[PDB]
RNA sequence: UAAAUAUCGACUCGAUUGCGAUAGCGAACAAGUACCGUGAGGGAAAGUUGCAAAGGACUUUGAAGAGAGAGUUCAAGAGAAC
RNA sequence: GGAAACUCUGGUGGAAGUCCGUAUCGGUUCUGACGUGCAAAUCGAUCGAUAGACUUGGGUAUAGGGGCGAAAGACUAAUCGA
RNA sequence: AGGCUCGGCUGGAGCUUCCGUCAGUGCAGAUCGUAAUGGUAGUAGCAAAUAUUCAAGUUCGAUCCUUGAAGACUGAAGUGGAGAAGGGUUCCACGUGAACAGUAGUUGGAUGUGGGUCAGUCGAUCCUAAGGUACUGGCGAACGCCUUGUAUCAUCGGUGGCGGUCCCCGCUUGUCGAAAGGGAAUAGGGUUAAUAUUCCCUAACUGAGAUGCAAAGAUUGUGUGCACAAGCGCGGUAACGCAUUCGAACUUGGUUAGUCGCUCAAAGACCGAGCUAGAGUUUUCUUCUCUAGUUAAGGAACGGACUCCCUGGAAUUGGUUCAGCCAGAGAUGGGGACGUUGUUUCCGAAAAGCACCGCGUGGUGUCUCGUGCUCUUUGAACGGCCCUUAAAACACCAAGGGAGGCUAUUAAUUUGCACUCAAUCGUACCGAUAUCCGCAUUAGGUCUCCAAGGUGAACAGCCUCUAGUCGAUAGAAUAAUGUAGGUAAGGGAAGUCGGCAAACUAGAUCCGUAACUUCGGGAAAAGGAUUGGCUCCAGUG
RNA sequence: ACUGGAACCGGUACGGACUCAGGGAAUCCGACUGUCUAAUUAAAACAGAGGUGACAGAUGGUCCUUGCGGACGUUGACUGUC
């Protein structure tokens, strides 16, 4: 009987947590993430999912290395040199 | 304190069993299962066969029966010719006198 | 799934120390402990495998 | 845990039991050999 | 379940840490607007879809 | 009466979960788990059971004394005495007939 | 094989006959957050004390919420959801 | 018992997609209860089956003009003539 | 007229005339969007799951929290005790004012603050099943797909000598996938507010190890301590037994395989007879009723159906099971061999646990028997069924083989003790009429284990013991209508589409049983008689 | 432990509660056990064993895949599907 009676039998998870995106969208039997495509080498993104792209695109995280590179570019990626030896 | 458990005596059951052994509470109005369910005819037959075979074995060991008469009586018992030990013993006695 | 019995037959490997087991549908009359001869020079006997 | 306890408090351990608490913290019970006194060692360390 | 995996346990531990009332002294900070932890979770009402 | 509970987390009456009820010195009725029983090996040629061989699980066979796995006879622990008798007779008679056929 | 050309997606800037919290980006605020769906995905509401917390000491009834006085304040009928 | 063929009687035995019936699985009738319900299908009595074409857990396989179907256009996450 | 000016009150920072020009420029409706609010209305309603009462405690405050007494219920296929999935702190302790617990609340799965999950032996970990997914190869505009297969394929590793190497032997194959399959090895008592096969005490076991100690190897025969010779064990006719008296590559095997039925045995549970110890009842009766009289893992010794061996030769055929069935292819008789389950006037071990009596830490006992178509579990041995025949891997063991190895007081080599170590992750609690899914503390759904007495065929129905509950908002009263039960004179389907609903029948023993029939059935056909209590009689080992 | 029998006794009654088919004569449909429209139709509907027919001897037949290739097939007419 579809409905309340049938909802009592739902105790086996079909999706679990994904190693790459941390979402509970990793299909156990298919061994693939329904969100980011893990373990596919490439990333799952579709142009019809504009909001999904916005959610999962760059800049929504920390961009630690990108910000570091932007900061270092401002002075020409200088390396091997230190500020002029001075004091207080 | 740990209180004592509530008493559940089997005294009435014991007196009922004594009366039943004397032969009470057993009439037709007290039976709810079939005769076979109360006492399987298979169990009764097993008991009878073990009794008769034991008697025949004892007699053959004691030399009161030869192999031929033992075989004849064994097959007759398996064929349900003797109602009980008394019947078998009487038959053996009569056959031995005739022989 | 098969209505015909199978015969497990053991042969000696001619080129190494080993026995080779063969599975084939039994012909009527074949029995355990029987000797089956397979080849061009085998005689006309039930169970033998020979050129037609 | 055995090696660290020995190197930090100069006490042998005859057994080490480890569990992880519901807050993902590793807790270790270290039973010292009969030679050493756990109460004295705790007094020396500070937690007492 | 009693028989669980270490990484599930780690996620549950972080959720346990997060589910906690806000410190009272934070309400005295300059420009503070928060009045309570607005992300409290009750085990029976809202469930972690792990 | 007293009732028992499983001591392990397996809660199904599988072949690996056979149990036995035992009374303990503390007056308790507890569950003791039954391990698999060893089987007497059979003849290679026939299927009859072999005598003089102590049964045990395959991993437990490594713990028995040497005499518990063998019989002082050719093919002992592998063939039955009747099988060995038949093999000896067959070998001797077949070789004798081979010699006779060679002579002829 | 450069230049004239395209493009604010990224970083950094200047403006406007645009909107003024149901408007303007979904998001002026712990917003792609809370929450929902197994999943693809869906997705809000929520700005305002006062110049300055000076955020109502103390007395009094009640177990308390709370109330009656009192005090702060240009002002509290601006008393915290202001 | 009979010339034989074979027949009769009493036991033993325990076969069957056999029967009554508990757990269990279904859902016939009351066209009962309820019908802004306990419940987006439940409740009571009465009923079908109950050692097999049986009932079931988990792991697996089949994905949309496709699957699966002892066949009702049935089911395919309260969604199915797409 | 669209609207406008001024006055009064509130409010606290912007607003405005006129000229041009521009527009996101005027609301009563669109089952319009969004936010808020009414009458209905203190109304519908808070009625399934038998049930509560008395006294006291705490509190400002008690139907609801706690204690005691009583009365009931689940009734062992539980409203009991534990787990798998799921939940994720809901577990335990101490505070609690508001919200929530559709009444209440001093209580709470709520709320604030703290505490809590200890493993060589329990699981994961390891093996593979159905199946998934890689390599090559092919296809494909491409992301990538298809095959898991002689398609592809130059896919290696094993003994030995030498000391990397040479001889020889073979021929090739990935990797995932089961806290219910396979699988190295732990039990008892105690301890906490909350952990227990994990902690403590006691007592074991498994695997990987080098080293040390002790004993073997390390003797026999002949001749006279000496000489010669002798290998790697003995006994039994046999089934096989006993010691540790070596051994590789390779090859071949062993390691319950389904389901149902019958019989037998062991343990646990149940039930009796005493004898102790404590309780209960005693107008009257009862040598009375109830409770406690327990023994773990691991060892030693015995025991073990079936099967096997020796003797011998069977018809006047015998042996034999509940049923089978077995024998000149060697029966009966007689005598032996083997072995899993298991048992003990035995260790563990009574120094434990249990029951009772005292003191402010002591003592006593914990014993003799029986019984069974009885149940559960385990084991043994058979039989029935299939056009159904009831896993695979790993790992260990055995046999054939005799390449090799040490050289009769040496050595190789086993044996036994002593010693070290055994990582990582889970471990709390619920598991459902309130910890899961159903919007929720929802009469729904959701996989399993343990299972007392009476009546009885019975795990049926009804009552009871251990354990657990009285949680379902309460009080008064008992109008109409209602839902659910119980009856009804005389008639007996006249009611109604229709005997819908209800009533009738029923257990067991004896007797009796038609048409028809596929000969199996119909059949419990139809239809009769008996059934209680008490005192006896007879039969069945 | 179960079976059969005898005397005596009461009372509205003796399977004293409880548990448990009313029976018979016919017609139509479907042989039977079984399955089905979860949430208005459990049936005369589907299945079924049995019967007949079709194709196929593998360089084959019936299907799937964009393609490569694959399933029946660990199959071979007493087989396979329709």
């Amino acid at each position: 009987t579809k409905g309340t009676q049938a909802f009592g039998k739902k105790h086996v998870k079909s999706h679990t947590l994904c190693k790459r995106c941390g979402k509970s969208s990793f299909h156990i039997q298919k061994k693939r993430c329904a969100s980011c495509g893990y373990p596919d080498a490439k990333k799952r993104t579709y142009n019809w999912g504009a909001k999904s792209i916005r959610r999962r695109t760059t800049g929504t995280g920390r961009t630690r290395h990108l910000r570091d590179v932007n900061a270092r570019f401002r002075n020409g990626f200088r390396e091997g040199t230190t500020p002029k030896p001075r004091a207080q | 304190i740990r209180k004592p458990v509530t008493v559940h005596s089997r005294f009435r059951a014991r007196e009922y069993e004594e009366a039943r052994r004397k032969g009470r509470h057993t009439g037709y109005g007290k039976r709810r299962g079939t005769a076979n369910a109360r006492m399987p005819e298979k169990t009764l037959w097993i008991r009878r066969m073990r009794v008769l075979r034991n008697l025949l074995r004892r007699y053959r060991d004691a030399k009161k029966l030869d192999k031929h008469l033992y075989h004849e009586l064994y097959l007759r018992a398996k064929g349900n010719n003797f109602k009980n030990k008394k019947n078998l013993i009487e038959y053996i006695f009569k056959k031995k006198t005739e022989n | 799934g098969r209505g015909a019995p199978l015969a497990i037959i053991a042969f000696r490997d001619p080129y190494k120390y080993k026995t080779v087991k063969t599975t084939v549908v039994a012909a009527e009359g074949m029995h355990t402990g029987q000797f089956i001869h397979c080849g061009a020079k085998a005689q006309i006997q039930i169970g033998n495998i020979v050129p037609v | 845990i055995k090696r660290a306890v020995h190197a930090l408090y100069n006490v042998k351990a005859v057994k080490v039991n480890t569990l992880i608490t519901p807050l993902q913290q590793k807790k270790a019970y270290v039973r010292l050999a009969s030679d050493y006194d756990a109460l004295d060692v705790a007094n020396k360390i500070g937690f007492i | 379940s009693a028989l669980k995996k270490s990484f599930i346990k780690r996620k549950l531990a972080k959720k346990q840490k997060q589910n906690r009332p806000m410190p009272q002294w934070v309400r005295m900070k300059t420009g503070n607007t928060m009045k309570y932890n607005a992300k409290r979770r009750h085990w029976r009402r809202t469930k972690l879809k792990l | 009466s007293l009732r028992v509970t499983y001591r392990r987390r397996l809660s199904y009456n599988t072949t690996s979960n056979k149990k036995r009820l035992v009374k303990t010195p503390g007056g308790r009725l507890v569950v003791q788990y039954i391990k698999k029983r060893g089987q007497i090996p059979k003849c290679r040629d026939t299927g009859v059971k072999l005598h003089g061989i102590t049964p045990a699980r395959p991993i437990a066979l490594r713990l028995l004394k040497r005499n518990e796995r063998t019989v002082t006879r050719a093919y002992g622990g592998c063939l039955s005495p009747n099988a060995v008798k038949e093999r000896i007779t067959r070998a001797f008679l077949v070789e004798e007939q081979k010699i006779v056929n060679k002579v002829i």
